[PDB]
């Protein structure tokens, strides 16, 4: 359940272009919200065939 | 009333910007967990109070 | 007879009444954060709103009340539509520029 969770995070976060992220100072990347990681329906995931 | 609203907005903006600068004035490795000292240098006090 | 004892129950009531208000209010506010005050309290880069906040005072010093009034609606609208607030307070780019 942890393995399937990680890959989707990669998928859309990379289909995007971003704008330079995560400098090395904790508490900054927590404010990196955007519109590109909410482009999927929460239930439109066909895990089963 | 508009005067008071403007002063409140100025105070809020000033506080936010200054907190961002103070947080940025101290670099911090993005990953390593909180050190044992730091934790006991912050958590412990609260519990006792 | 050192102050005798007023209904210890009543004492405990007040003794708790104080313990309540403080935590259930002040302490709560201090430790924790309302689900509504997240779009404002944390902002990646709050340097563009400070410019307007200083500029309105700068105009106020040099009269020109027209610009003084036309630049307060510009600020009041930023606290109305969260999309423009998120667009404007986003972190700057010269570093990778």
């Amino acid at each position: 359940t942890e393995a399937i969770r990680e890959r989707y995070q990669k998928q859309i976060e990379r289909g995007a272009a971003e704008r330079d992220f995560e400098p090395v100072t904790y508490g900054h990347a927590k404010r990196a919200g955007d519109y590109y990681m909410f482009k999927y329906d929460p239930e439109n995931d066909d895990l089963v065939e | 009333f508009d005067f008071f609203n403007m002063e409140n907005f100025y105070a809020h903006i000033f506080n936010i910007k200054c907190a961002r600068q103070f947080e940025a004035a101290y670099p911090a490795p993005r990953g390593i967990p909180k050190g044992k000292l730091v934790k006991y240098m912050m958590g412990f006090p609260i519990i006792i109070g | 007879s050192f102050l005798a004892k007023v209904f210890k129950g009543g004492v405990i009531a007040v003794y708790l009444s104080v313990i309540l208000v403080v935590g259930r209010g002040l302490v709560r506010g201090i430790f924790t954060t309302s689900p509504s005050t997240v779009m404002f309290t944390e902002l990646p880069n709050a340097d563009h709103l400070l410019k307007i906040c200083l500029d309105i005072y700068l105009v106020r010093e040099a009269k020109d009340f027209m610009l003084e009034q036309d630049l307060f609606a510009k600020l009041i609208f930023l606290f109305r539509s969260p999309a423009t607030l998120i667009e404007w307070t986003r972190m700057s780019k010269k570093k990778q520029e």
